[PDB]
């Protein structure tokens, strides 16, 4: 009688581990659905889709050049200094 | 075509495959996270089932030692009056219950590690689930931003060249 | 009953042995430090 | 006040617990700063567009 | 159960003995260096 009850106690303990494992199986089997070749990789697919689209803007609308980065900055120096040169002379 | 007959022969199935694509994997992604909520509670109840059993054995240990304590209670004065023979019999009976206490006692301590570690997984996993969910809308917004920022500049192509603003240059030619 | 209460433990985490000490350890000040003002204010 | 009364052992345990939350603060803190650039640049496009 | 958990190990690589030392080794600073500020700030 002691043996019968003793075994019955372990039944739920490992049914719980079995339930835990299967309940801990689907959770990490799903974790595979996240990271790679899955949702979180499609998360990385959409970014690639984003990458494809923006490049169309670059060709369709040419971006500022490193020269036009310098022209704006180089002329901005006058646009701030030359303008402020009038300021430091007008409202001196 | 061979392929064409297959498409028509099962158009329902082939449209479901299209529905899978046009339902964005993000759109299915939403339903994916719904299934995880179903499991998270399942793990929540599954863990509680383990919690129920280990402490249930704790009472059994408490019950057995109390009987051993009850036998020890008789042993508290059984040896008195110099009648050691009676004490020996009672003590011998005690050891029968002590063996269960030792066997049951060790199991309770061992099971403590199992309940703690599984809970550690749940705490770590729950943070991961919510953390991922936060990024879902952030890049759905970038996806929404990109697609909402895709049509706006794809339209910009409809302006400048061989398009409306070139027809703007066609009318001038007219 | 054992099954149900365990849900509370997971759902509402119980006080820890540390939080048993924090409350008791700070209770010592909460009684001594408070009474320290008492034994000094109403001395 | 945990370190008070020279009971450093209690302070060490509390500080160890703090670092668990600090890691989230660092990881979460960096992301917030990074996301600031994204919201500003996209708004710049909208204003220009 | 043994079969399934191994999938987690491959799918999610486990902490290494080095990462056991990195966390512990930097934890020493994380407790000492942090407490070094404590023992100096609230000295």
């Amino acid at each position: 009688e002691r043996k019968y009850l003793e075994l019955k106690s372990q039944k739920n303990l490992y049914l719980a581990r079995l339930k835990s494992a299967i309940a801990a199986q689907k959770i990490e089997e799903i974790a595979g659905n996240l990271d790679n070749a899955s949702a979180s990789s499609l998360f990385e697919r959409i970014e690639t889709k984003i990458l494809e689209l923006e490049a169309e803007r670059e060709l369709l609308n040419p971006p500022p050049s490193p020269l036009d980065k310098k022209f704006e900055q180089w002329e901005e120096q006058q646009a701030v200094e030359a303008t402020l040169a009038a300021m430091k002379a007008r409202r001196s | 075509m061979e392929l064409f007959n297959r498409v028509g022969r099962v158009l329902k199935s082939q449209l479901t495959h299209w529905q899978q694509q046009q339902e964005a994997p993000e759109d299915l992604l939403e339903r994916l996270l719904g299934e995880m909520e179903l499991e998270l509670i399942e793990l929540r109840r599954a863990l509680a089932q383990t919690i129920a059993t280990f402490k249930s054995t704790e009472r059994q240990r408490d019950a057995q030692q109390l009987i051993a304590q009850r036998w020890y209670e008789k042993a508290q004065a059984a040896l008195d009056r110099g009648n050691e023979q009676l004490a020996r019999e009672a003590l011998g009976q005690r050891q029968s219950y002590q063996s269960h206490t030792e066997a049951l006692g060790k199991s309770l301590g061992e099971q403590r590690a199992l309940v703690e570690q599984v809970r550690g997984q749940l705490q770590k996993l729950e943070r991961k689930y919510l953390e991922l969910k936060s990024q879902k809308n952030l890049y759905l917004a970038r996806l929404k931003s990109a697609i909402a920022a895709q049509k706006i500049e794809e339209i910009a192509g409809n302006l400048d060249n061989a398009s409306a603003s070139s027809l703007f240059e066609r009318i001038e030619t007219k």
